[PDB]
């Protein structure tokens, strides 16, 4: 259940995936389908393009800004990896967190 | 939605019972989680469902309450538990955090 | 209500042509002289490796399924008095059908139309073998009122269906506007011996495990055994209450000490 | 997990094009040599089509174990048709990832040969009844394939087609393009009389 | 087979016995150290007595070589 933080979180799709920063919420990428909806201000400004067979949830911060300096956490929810129902299953485990500087 | 925890920073002796209460902007309906983050590491679980303890968490952390208001309690304060503590919500779609609490020795 | 199915239930095991050959076959057949439920409304029944279903324009198709629920696949065979509709669409369950039963076609896969089925009895044998749903059919004009008319008839193949479903339960469809009569028999893996006549149609058969007299008929390979002491087979007492034994120690062997390490030596 | 099926009947079947197309990574036949099968009569043919990874293509064969051959698509040990598989990395993917094809990962019991199950009911990875809703230790038994153009060979999409004939007694409806000359009678010949070659 | 307690004597380093032709005779349980002969399940031949079908259909059944209390009735030296 170890999450490797290197920008992409290599897993280690039984559970879904989730992302946050430091502390807000990035918007719950689903790993079992295409990317569903996001946080209120985090839809168009921040994209994930997850790649499988290594199960890394990719991040592309669109329109990079001056105050983006933060620690980003990939977080694995409690359960629930299915399609188009939007669980209330937030976070189970975490990783080290990638440190971005701007 | 928004989370308001009454404690912000508090310290006491080892072997003490600490009480923390967290509320939300409206009826959250037992959809709540309690986290604690030690410095220099990503946060960790202690309570899901606002009432059940996690896998391997010590039993001294008990969560009670209902409706909008919930409360975590530490039976025997431990100096390792010196950390920040966060009450988050599950009902509303945005899972937001709060101003948190600090516990020292 | 029970009734003895005297000699019904044989079907051409294969569709090559033979004549005057006392052939020996081993497959799924209805045991001779077995009793079958004289149903007369429509309860669901277990399948158990294929059923022999006899009936006497008022009866209708059947519904098959693992659960007979919209949750799991199912199979429908209905008749609209001229056209037979066959489907495997994942239908619902209409507990007392009448087209009131063929309701929902969620995630449907197969549909097809066939010629009609058409004081007379039609009998079929259903066998779900290796994903093929073999149906064998036969007509007969009869007049008996109470139960199965004694006599003999063969069942010829009509169609196989590439379904690929797990079949465990089925229910019968009847159109209403006492019920009619129909009989259900459960197939068993029993070796048979079949007498092909001069024409090529089956006219007599013997079940190799009904009465050791039939065992003599079957191994001697003839329908008339003359006087004398014959040998049929060996017999033995079946095993009952199988027992397994092991030592008592419970210590997982040194698995991690062998694989979860890195300093493996060189070859 | 929902491998599609089609019936081939009442046609002439030219397998020379498939065999000599030379664009097939795998073309292996069970119960009949691939070259001679063209000159042979089959009663009915069932062409079953789907897509898989690389490492699982070896697994479409009688008597094989693992996820595809136990929970998704099981080939009978007495097989008679035969397997075609070719790489389709360029067609089945897109940049960022393709997530249309599923595959089943959690089943209570293995599949009997040629059995297709398309249910969507939750798997009991735990013990407590989760009641057909996702919960702790109750995962979803359709895991999604992901396809990007950048993946390695082992994860590219192979399009696969199983051509299950049935070579049998029944009147053949699908077989090769012979001239089908006229017969001769009362003088013994050597016929290929609908595949029953003999004198 | 049938498990009958081994009346014959063993040795301390003797886990199981065999008579001949691979047919293992006795075994000691690997937990409590009790010795047992293992006899293969009782079996015999079955023959029939038929007066010929066209004359009659009643046939008698002969169980060869068993002291016949196993599945009228009369006892022969051959069987029952
Ligand atoms: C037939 O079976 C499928 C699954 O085997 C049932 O699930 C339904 O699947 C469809 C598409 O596969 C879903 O519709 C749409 O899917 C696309 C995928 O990109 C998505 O973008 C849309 O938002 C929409 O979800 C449908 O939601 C899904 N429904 C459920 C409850 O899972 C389907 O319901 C079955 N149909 C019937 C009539 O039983
Ligand atoms: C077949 O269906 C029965 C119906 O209860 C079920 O118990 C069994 O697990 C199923 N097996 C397979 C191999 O589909
Ligand atoms: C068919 O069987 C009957 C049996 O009585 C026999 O008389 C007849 O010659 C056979 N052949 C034909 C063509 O009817
Ligand atoms: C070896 O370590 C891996 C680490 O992921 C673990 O999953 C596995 O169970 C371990 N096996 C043994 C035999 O120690
Ligand atoms: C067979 O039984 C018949 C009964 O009709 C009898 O007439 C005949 O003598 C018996 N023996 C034979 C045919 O060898
Ligand atoms: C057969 O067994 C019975 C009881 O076990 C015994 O009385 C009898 O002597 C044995 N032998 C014969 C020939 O009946």
């Amino acid at each position: 259940v170890q999450l490797v933080q290197s920008v992409s979180c290599k897993a280690s799709t039984s559970y879904a995936m989730n992302w946050v920063r430091q502390l807000e919420w990035m918007g719950w990428i689903n790993t079992n389908t295409g990317n569903p909806t996001y946080a209120q201000g985090f839809t168009g400004r921040f994209v994930f393009s997850l790649d499988t067979s290594v199960s890394t949830a990719y991040l592309q911060i669109s329109s990079l800004k001056a105050e983006d300096t933060a620690v980003y956490y990939c977080a694995r929810p409690q359960g629930g990896s299915s399609w188009y129902r939007d669980y209330y299953y937030g976070m189970d485990v975490w990783g080290q967190g990638t440190t971005v500087t701007v | 939605i928004q989370m308001t925890q009454s404690p912000s920073t508090l310290s006491a002796s080892v072997g003490d019972r600490v009480t923390i209460t967290c509320r939300a902007s409206q009826s959250i309906s037992s959809w709540l989680a309690w986290y604690q983050q030690k410095p220099g590491k990503a946060p960790k679980l202690l309570i899901y469902k606002a009432s059940s303890l996690e896998s391997g968490v010590p039993s001294r952390f008990s969560g009670s309450g209902s409706g909008t208001e919930f409360t975590l309690t530490i039976s025997s304060l431990q100096p390792d538990d010196f950390a920040t503590y966060y009450c988050q919500q599950y009902n509303s779609y945005p899972y937001t955090f709060g101003q948190g609490t600090k516990l020292e020795i | 209500a029970y009734t003895n199915s005297f000699t019904r239930g044989v079907y051409y095991p294969d569709k090559v042509f033979r004549s005057s050959v006392l052939h020996s076959t081993q497959d799924l057949f209805l045991p001779f002289f077995s009793n079958v439920t004289w149903f007369h409304d429509n309860p669901v029944l277990p399948f158990n490796d294929g059923v022999y279903f006899a009936s006497t324009n008022i009866i209708r198709g059947w519904i098959f399924g693992t659960t007979l629920d919209s949750k799991t696949q199912s199979l429908l065979i209905v008749n609209n008095a001229t056209n037979v509709v066959i489907k495997v669409c994942e239908f619902q369950f209409c507990n007392d059908p009448f087209f009131r039963v063929y309701s929902s076609a969620n995630n449907c896969t197969f549909e097809y139309v066939s010629q009609p089925f058409l004081k007379n009895l039609r009998e079929f044998v259903f066998k779900n073998i290796d994903g093929y749903f073999k149906i064998y059919s036969k007509h007969t004009p009869i007049n008996l009122v109470r139960d199965l008319p004694q006599g003999f008839s063969a069942l010829e193949p009509l169609v196989d269906l590439p379904i690929g479903i797990n079949i465990t339960r089925f229910q019968t469809l009847l159109a209403l506007h006492g019920a009619a009569a129909y009989y259900v028999g459960y197939l068993q893996p029993r070796t048979f011996l079949l007498k092909y006549n001069e024409n090529g149609t089956i006219t007599d058969a013997v079940d190799c495990a009904l009465d050791p007299l039939s065992e003599t008929k079957c191994t001697l390979k003839s329908f008339t055994v003359e006087k004398g002491i014959y040998q049929t087979s060996n017999f033995r007492v079946q095993p009952t209450e199988s027992i397994v034994r092991f030592p008592n120690i419970t210590n997982l062997c040194p698995f991690g000490e062998v694989f979860n390490a890195t300093r493996f030596a060189s070859v | 997990y929902a491998w599609n099926r089609k019936r081939i009947s009442n046609c002439v079947a030219d397998y020379s094009v498939l065999y000599n197309s030379a664009s097939f990574s795998t073309f292996k036949c069970y119960g009949v040599s691939p070259t001679k099968l063209n000159d042979l009569c089959f009663t009915n043919v069932y062409a079953d089509s789907f897509v898989i990874r690389g490492d699982e293509v070896r697994q479409i064969a009688p008597g094989q174990t693992g996820k595809i051959a136990d929970y998704n698509y099981k080939l009978p040990d007495d097989f008679t048709g035969c397997v075609i598989a070719w790489n389709s990395n360029n067609l089945d993917s897109k940049v960022g990832g393709n997530y249309n094809y599923l595959y089943r990962l959690f089943r209570k019991s293995n599949l009997k040969p040629f059995e297709r199950d398309i249910s969507t009911e939750i798997y009991q990875a735990g013990s407590t009844p989760c009641n057909g809703v996702e919960g702790f230790n109750c995962y979803f038994p359709l895991q999604s394939y992901g396809f990007q153009p950048t993946n390695g060979v082992g994860y590219q999409p192979y399009r696969v087609v199983v051509l299950s004939f049935e070579l049998l007694h029944a009147p053949a409806t699908v077989c090769g393009p012979k001239k089908s000359t006229n017969l001769v009678k009362n003088k013994c010949v050597n016929f290929n009389f609908n595949g029953l070659t003999g004198t | 087979g049938v498990l009958t307690e081994s009346n014959k004597k063993f040795l301390p380093f003797q886990q199981f016995g065999r008579d001949i032709a691979d047919t293992t005779d006795a075994v000691r349980d690997p937990q409590t150290l009790e010795i047992l002969d293992i006899t293969p399940c009782s079996f015999g031949g079955v023959s029939v007595i038929t007066p010929g079908t066209n004359t009659s259909n009643q046939v008698a059944v002969l169980y060869q070589d068993v002291n016949c209390t196993e599945v009228n009735v009369f006892q022969t030296r051959a069987g029952c």
